């Protein structure tokens, strides 16, 4: 899924130029700062001395994992107040 | 035997002799029944496996629960800052995972997160959405500890607290009927989230022990070598321990070590193994599912130098300095909510503390972010690439002073939070709030190193040691160094303490300057006080612990603590023979004593042996329902094989330990702690005189300590 | 007290319950001198910091020490195959960094180093160069081997072994005056260096611990509580043994590890931080010293597999096959070195020995590379920039049938060696062989893994793990793993090993692999004997060494243990009164019994006291000396206060240990094994009957097993 | 790379020195001394 996967260039000030994060869904290969970059604000010249200071990750995560673990806690939890709303008024 | 012999009443400590003795007959019957059939040799196969199957099986619900209850805690934490309404399932994180939105200032900024302001007022600036923004969050505070108390309170009164002081008690022998139970996991595991989502100032690390142990507690039943003996279950339970610091820290080895040196009293060489597999399994488990491999993985590329050495001790010194200043605030604390009514409102005072912590936690910043985000920000080194607001004075020169100020007050805010939140009816941790604060202190410290590195470049010591002009010093080791110096001084663990700090950041460059502040903290701890604040519950409590470290005094002998002594009338004991049986249910029902000396005569005064009082009603009744004429006028005979006189001499202990009055009472207490005896009858001339109790030597300790 | 009292024979164990109080008596007085003076307070903190001052100097003197060896014995096994004549002082690598004429096909190739054939033959290369070499090298094995025999035999015939065997006895309470003095400590560091240079299948990591163990009893004289007491001796001892660990593998939490679970019978809290400041300090020296972090270390890019387990378990499985094999291998022929005559020739033995290693290495090329250098390269994972043998299969296609085959000669020939090897005359380690011998089976594993995966990638698994055409498989991480799981089947260490292992190669994300190979290899040997080799030997040797594995029949009673027994006759007595001083010395002299009962009268039959003979002996001595008349006339009273009778009370144990003769000899056993009881006295009716020794449990116990 | 040339000597000379007082006094035990 593209929400499980992404990849990010963080660019550090660069002369004129600020840090910049650069977050697109691309595979692993494609994960690289020339294109994830697109443009390059440095010129051309200095383009390669900004990609050396730019780190770049490729992240995948599990949404489904989150998904499940949050969805049976949110009913452990209501099933549980339910049974002490039982106690406290239907019991007596 | 009789049905029910052997088991232990609540609040009761277990014999671990008799326990080991039970064991092996176990081991003896089903090994013989092993040739009888083949299905014999598949129960004796299962056996042998038994505790490598309730290991894994601890190590799984450990890792599989931790996973859980860490990503419904940074879930729920995270609603109280607002809501994603294209997910109601992410946190500020997720619901910026991938948007394009976001910029290099604000990293969790996108669109699809809104602030409760956002939600309700529509402005996400402004003075009426900071105002909306602290009532929603001192709102969803409250509302999460009110629903983590209610909880605790209605079905497991045991959740409470991290556990760990309950769990060493426990493992020493103590008995606690209900606190490893299913119904206390459950509401620990969703009581521990909700607390920390509260904001209050505590942890789930060290209550994931506690989950731990009760999981292994649950899976002892499907084996019956470990739900028959008690010392067997109390071995499942180190090991479960070691599992829950595993995934508390990801800290297998230092889970292991954790258990050994902490929580259990006797750890067999198997028993060592068993743990780290557990852990281990844990471990994986937990990487399987909560990661979505180090959890405060740090990356000081400038190696720690000789002379940091210096600060690393005094970081120590303070982390010793408070920790002794918790355990005498806290425990004081806490012996006030024994004595006074405010502990008479548990829910209440949950309810104000978490209200206390709320309001002034949101004006600051780092009181704001939650306390593990916290160390991990502390820990994290300063570079051009983070844009953490503690680096940047760094960026602006190389403010520092308004850092450092909201640091201090973040520092005091936790240091006086921690008090009063521990102790409280919800689960709390300590470890979390320790790291806290020894990493802001050490953050602090190593910023004013920094500062005087980079001012004054003339010392020499920060000439030799470091470039001029060069950022040698890393803040985040110190962060580091000052939180293993406060756990230290607090918890007093010293070789567990550093294998788990070493291994929740994944840099064994820096275990010696994490020993070092350890060891400082440790003695200076000791200086004010050698009991650590697990024990120093233990003792508040009241529990009959027995510490290595307690010992009698030398003029103390066996005839000291002899339970008869001179105002007590003689000590109830139970002739061999012409006893009969309404005799030996008058004396149960008279005294409480936990078990009565059996002799030949009450003239010889020469024991036979020693019928614990449990032990001795259960097969009075046990016998009643299976033979008839058992009206109680028919005798009892304990000696060995028409009145058909009940035969109670198996129920009885052969062998009871035995010591003479002239023993000084400090060999008496090496026996007990060793062998774990529950009693010892003291014999002068090969006649019994006295009973020595595990319950009147804890509290002729207790005594010698009030003094 | 009498001078000398207290003290015990060579080859005597210790009895821990008496040191125990012998040291709570020393704390006593030396606290109540304290507000005597101020040197008294001075002498007191002293002693508070005798602990940490002993195993900081135990750590030191252990780093400077492994350093030294380290480099002497590279410089030594650089020798054989030739000299640097622009430096007789440097090995092979060192003469041909710096060299500019060094080539990517031969890393070490320099003109400043010189072969044998150069440095006589005057040509490098050639049949007559070849054979210069190989005989240069086994005269230079030698020559190395013979220097260290002579050396072990002259001076320090303790020397030879690795040493762990006798140390475990020795931490259990067994002495052996001598194994751990300067003369050995010396001896070995000599000898432990010139056994490594000779080429010998041994290592000098294991005997490191033994090093250190010597340097921590030569520091703990300089302390006078641990000179005075022998229990705080073996803690320091333990510590010493830790720290030995960590600079033998540069990992103090292995260390630490070791020190608990195989060398230390009793481990306090307290040892366990103090060894880890030991090894973390001879860690820290080493690190200072030696580099000229991880020796092992290990750099696998592709994450470890699930399916590469299956593998892992396959080593593990051979891990244990081949440990067992060896321990019933090399104890066999230890044994016949004992029975046969084959042993009276130590000196002729090595030398023999050593001309096989060297003759049957020198043409294969692994097994001439010194075993540690071998292990290295075997780790280390195949790449572009390597030019290893091992790899070149991999250079050709992506001679594999070649470099196997060379690898499986390696291995044979070092089983065949480390068989004979081990036990011999000189300062042998069985880590380093083992590890070898496992890295080598492993690496046989891995490439054919990688080879299976390569060509048949259409296999589901195969392509499922690992893309087509890349190299997933990593040789290196096989090594690792099959090392580990031999050294664990050879040794039966299971958490120690493992982390030990993790240490040496510094990699976290392999320790679950590492754990399942050890866990299936320790499983595989005990399912052909659960005792490891380091046990193995020391049940050969004969040493009085008690084990928790080890148990009684549950039909043995303490009355079968008994000395007096029925045919031998009845225990010696002595009388509290009316006994003479030439009555005991003659009770003395004529029985060899480590202690002699005292009873009240010798027809009651009750029990007083027990006094050691030694005590005796000493004490009447002294009292001879000390007062005149003493001629043996004068009569010894025991009880408590012309003839001038000789008080003997003090010597006396006033509460030795008491059991009962229907009580079972497991129980007695554990006593023993948790209180280290060096005797207990059986009694019955309230008088004694009989007494039990350590002695007559381990010989009831050996009985058992040879049956 | 860097490496410490003052360790090897130390280490290197003492070791020879040891071994070779140890050889010496082994001769002067078997021979000498008788
Ligand atoms: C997803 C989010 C994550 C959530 C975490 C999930 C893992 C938690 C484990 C599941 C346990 C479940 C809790 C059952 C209560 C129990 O089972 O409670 C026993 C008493 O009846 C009953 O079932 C009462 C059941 C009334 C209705 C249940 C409504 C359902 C509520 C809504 C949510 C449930 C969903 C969970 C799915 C997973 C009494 O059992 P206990 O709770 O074990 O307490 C004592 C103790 O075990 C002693 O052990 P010890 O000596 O070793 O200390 C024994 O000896 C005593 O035995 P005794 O009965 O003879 O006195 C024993 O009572
Ligand atoms: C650079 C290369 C690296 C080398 C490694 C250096 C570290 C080694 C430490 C240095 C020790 C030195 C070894 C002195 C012998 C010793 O000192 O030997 C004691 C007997 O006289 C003597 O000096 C005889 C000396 C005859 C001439 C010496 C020629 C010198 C040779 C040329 C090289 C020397 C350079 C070393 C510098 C470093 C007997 O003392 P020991 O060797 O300690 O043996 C027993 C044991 O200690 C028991 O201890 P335990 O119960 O704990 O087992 C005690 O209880 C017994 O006491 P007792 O005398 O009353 O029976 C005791 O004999
Ligand atoms: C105690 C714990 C377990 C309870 C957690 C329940 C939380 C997640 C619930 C309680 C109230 C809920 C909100 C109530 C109303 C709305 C308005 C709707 O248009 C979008 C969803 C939104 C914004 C809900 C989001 C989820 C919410 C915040
Ligand atoms: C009786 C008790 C001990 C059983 C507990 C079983 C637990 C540990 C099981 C049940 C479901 C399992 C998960 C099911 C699916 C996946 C996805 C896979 O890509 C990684 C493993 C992972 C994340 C599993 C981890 C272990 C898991 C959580
Ligand atoms: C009585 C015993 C314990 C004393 C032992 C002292 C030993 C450990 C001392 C003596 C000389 C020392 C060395 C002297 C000089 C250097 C160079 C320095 O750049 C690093 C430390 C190093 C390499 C020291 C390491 C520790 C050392 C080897
Ligand atoms: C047992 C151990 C400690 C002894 C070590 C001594 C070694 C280093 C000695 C013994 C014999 C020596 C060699 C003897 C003769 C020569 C020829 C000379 O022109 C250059 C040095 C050279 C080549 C020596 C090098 C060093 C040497 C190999
Ligand atoms: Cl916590
Ligand atoms: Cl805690
Ligand atoms: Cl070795
Ligand atoms: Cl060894």
């Amino acid at each position: 899924s593209s929400e499980d996967i992404r990849c990010k260039c963080i660019c550090p000030p660069y002369r004129n130029i600020s840090g910049h994060i650069y977050n697109q869904n691309v595979s692993q290969k494609d994960c690289n700062c020339l294109h994830v970059v697109e443009p390059m604000p440095v010129p051309g010249h200095d383009v390669e001395a900004y990609c050396l200071l730019c780190e770049c990750r490729y992240e995948e995560r599990s949404t489904t994992t989150i998904k499940v673990i949050i969805v049976i806690y949110l009913s452990v939890v209501g099933a549980l107040l339910l049974y002490m709303a039982f106690l406290m008024l239907v019991d007596p | 035997p009789i049905p029910g012999v052997g088991t232990y009443d609540d609040f009761h400590t277990i014999d671990w002799v008799r326990e080991k003795c039970k064991d092996r007959e176990r081991h003896r019957r089903i090994n013989s029944k092993k040739k009888e059939s083949a299905w014999e040799m598949t129960k004796s196969l299962y056996d042998a496996w038994s505790g490598w199957l309730v290991v894994t099986l601890t190590g799984l619900a450990s890792g599989a629960l931790a996973g859980l209850i860490d990503i419904a805690a940074d879930w729920m934490t995270d609603l109280k800052e607002g809501i994603c309404l294209s997910a109601l399932w992410y946190n500020h994180e997720q619901c910026c995972w991938g948007s394009n939105e976001t910029t290099f200032e604000e990293r969790d900024k996108c669109p699809q997160w809104k602030t409760w302001a956002e939600l309700i007022i529509g402005q996400a600036e402004g003075p009426g959405s900071y105002i909306m923004n602290y009532i929603m969050y001192i709102f969803w505070a409250l509302s999460f500890a009110f629903l983590a108390v209610s909880l605790v309170k209605v079905f497991a009164p045991y959740a409470c607290g991290s556990g760990i002081p309950e769990i060493k008690t426990i493992l020493s022998g103590f008995i606690i009927r209900g606190y490893l139970g299913k119904w206390t996991l459950m509401i620990k595991t969703i009581t521990l989230v909700l607390a920390v989502a509260s904001g209050l100032s505590l942890g789930k690390e060290g209550p994931l022990v506690h989950v731990a142990c009760c999981c292994g507690n649950i899976f002892s039943y499907l084996f019956p070598k470990y739900s028959t003996n008690e010392a067997k279950k109390r071995e499942v339970l180190s090991a479960a321990s070691a599992a829950g610091v595993s995934v508390a820290f990801g800290a297998p080895i230092g889970g292991v070590l954790f258990s050994l040196e902490e929580v259990s009293y006797y750890f067999p060489l198997k028993t060592l193994w068993r743990s780290f597999f557990a852990a281990l399994v844990a471990a994986f488990v937990l990487r399987s599912i909560n990661p979505f491999l180090v959890l405060f993985y740090v990356e000081y590329h400038t190696p720690w130098y000789l002379f940091e050495l210096f600060p690393f001790i005094l970081l120590g010194v303070f982390g010793g300095l408070w920790g002794a200043f918790f355990i005498r605030a806290n425990i004081a604390w806490c012996r006030r909510r024994k004595s006074t009514k405010f502990g008479k409102y548990p829910v209440l005072e949950v309810i104000i503390v978490a209200a206390i912590t709320a309001v002034i936690a949101f004006p600051n910043p780092y009181t704001r972010l939650n306390t593990s985000e916290l160390i991990k920000e502390l820990f994290t080194d300063c570079g051009p690439l983070e844009s953490s607001s503690l680096c940047d004075y760094r960026n602006d020169m190389n403010g520092v002073y308004s850092a450092i100020w909201q640091l201090c007050l973040a520092l005091i805010f936790k240091i006086i939070m921690t008090v009063f939140t521990f102790g409280i009816k919800v689960p709390s941790g300590l470890f979390i709030p320790s790291m806290a604060i020894g990493a802001i202190a050490g953050r602090i410290v190593g910023i004013a190193v920094e500062q005087l590195a980079y001012y004054h470049h003339d010392w020499f010591i920060f000439k030799e040691w470091c470039e001029v002009g060069a950022d040698c010093i890393t803040p985040g080791l110190y962060a580091m160094v000052g939180a293993a110096a406060c756990l230290g001084g607090v918890t007093r663990m010293t070789v567990s303490l550093v294998v788990i700090v070493f291994e929740l950041t994944g840099g064994l460059e820096y275990i010696v300057p994490l020993m070092a502040a350890v060891m400082t903290s440790k003695w200076v701890g000791d200086a004010f006080g050698r009991e650590g604040i697990y024990e120093a519950h233990i003792r508040l409590n009241g529990y009959p612990f027995l510490d290595a470290k307690e010992e009698f005094t030398h003029t103390t002998l066996a005839a000291d603590v002899m339970r008869p002594r001179r105002n007590d009338p003689p000590l109830a004991v139970l002739t061999q023979d012409n006893m009969t049986v309404d005799d030996i249910e008058n004396m149960i029902n008279e005294t409480s004593y936990n078990g009565f000396p059996v002799i030949m005569s009450k003239e010889s005064q020469r024991l036979v042996g020693f019928a614990l009082r449990r032990d001795l009603t259960i097969a009075i009744e046990s016998a009643r329902k299976k033979q008839e004429g058992i009206v109680g006028s028919s005798r009892v005979c304990f000696a060995q094989h028409s009145p058909r006189p009940l035969k109670l001499r198996s129920i009885l202990d052969m062998s009871p330990f035995t010591v003479t009055d002239h023993t000084p009472m400090e060999i008496v207490v090496d026996i007990f702690r060793k062998l774990g005896l529950r009693q010892c009858l003291v014999t002068h001339n090969g006649r019994l005189l006295g009973i020595i109790t595990k319950k009147d030597i804890l509290r002729h300790m207790a005594q010698t300590a009030n003094q």
